[PDB]
């Protein structure tokens, strides 16, 4: 994230990191959207213009975590993978359309102080949240600008109207992506960036005060350019794939 | 879960955190 | 790389 702050503790319980397993490293951001299920970028396992494509064994999940690189002892959960699905429609060859899996965990996850789901919306939920103008929240252990951080890092950042998102890109953009950042005008900046990737985009409900995740980090061009912005997953438009995966193969 | 979106350091102990308000500002 | 190691029972 850039021009982000420290993420307080405990401030994104469902924060999840995508870490390698050799060379150990950050792979990506992601989710915990129950004690057995991790929401992330499909681009995150599978992307074969840059030969990327990785397996449940060649990964773990590590979960509660603050610190970028410590083991967190005694706060810090890493589970193992079980299964990836990642949307049969994803669009890697053109535009990351659908850039969305799931990843099933090997044995459930003992939720803590540390450790707690954030809630998937409805469609009220969506229609009443994803508004031009609103503010959402996005969180990661992503590059501070095109180093990295010592913890969590988090932004708050307005959704953009479609049209302005639209003429931001040569990029042709689909009804399962949104845009969000600040405009060159609107002083304020921000952003999310390579590392970012996976990670959720936060919305909390003025009328539940739940935590929704809305979006996931998906692409942008540069990382906080003025006129650039910060493209999302469009979590409700793929909702219905989401059920069916966990419903079938729980 | 039925808890989801609910953290434990903050909602469950009615705390916010220093930048919620910010978002809710915006939910106009 | 820059990270600490974690168990080797995770590995
Ligand atoms: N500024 C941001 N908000 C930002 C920037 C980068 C990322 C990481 N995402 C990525 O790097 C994705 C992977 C495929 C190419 N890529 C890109 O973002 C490059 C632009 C592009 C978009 C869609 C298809 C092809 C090229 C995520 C977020
Ligand atoms: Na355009
Ligand atoms: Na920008």
């Amino acid at each position: 994230i850039v021009e982000g702050s420290d993420a307080e503790i405990g401030m994104s319980p469902w924060q999840v990191m995508l870490f390698r397993k050799s060379p150990q490293e950050l792979l990506c951001g992601a989710s915990l959207i129950s004690d057995r299920w991790v929401l992330t970028a499909a681009h995150c396992l599978l992307y074969p213009p840059w030969d990327k494509n990785f397996t449940e064994n060649d990964l773990l999940v590590r979960i509660g975590k603050h610190s970028r690189t410590r083991y967190e002892r005694n706060i810090e959960k890493i589970s193992m993978l079980e299964k990836i699905y990642i949307h049969p429609r994803y669009n890697w060859r053109e535009n990351l359309d659908r850039d969305i899996a799931l990843m099933k965990l090997k044995k459930p996850v003992a939720f803590s102080d540390y450790i707690h789901p954030v809630c998937l919306p409805d469609r009220e939920t969506a229609a009443s949240l994803l508004q031009a103008g609103y503010k959402g929240r996005v969180t990661g252990w992503g590059n501070l600008k095109e180093g990295q951080p010592s913890v969590l890092q988090v932004v708050n950042l307005p959704i953009v109207e479609r049209p302005v998102c639209k003429d931001s890109t040569r990029i042709r953009i689909t009804d399962n992506m949104f845009c969000a950042g600040y405009k060159p005008d609107e002083g304020k900046r921000g952003d999310a960036c390579e590392g970012d990737s996976g990670g959720p985009f936060v919305m909390k409900s003025p009328f539940n005060n739940r935590w929704y995740q809305m979006g996931i980090v998906s692409w942008g061009e540069g990382c906080d350019r003025d006129g650039k912005y910060g493209f999302y997953t469009h979590v409700f438009r793929l909702k219905k794939w989401i059920q069916k995966v966990i419903d079938q193969f729980g | 879960e039925a808890d989801c979106g609910l953290r434990p350091l903050f909602e469950k102990k009615s705390l916010e955190d220093k930048t919620e308000r910010e978002l809710l500002e915006s939910y106009i | 790389g820059d990270f600490e190691e974690i168990p080797e029972e995770y590995l």
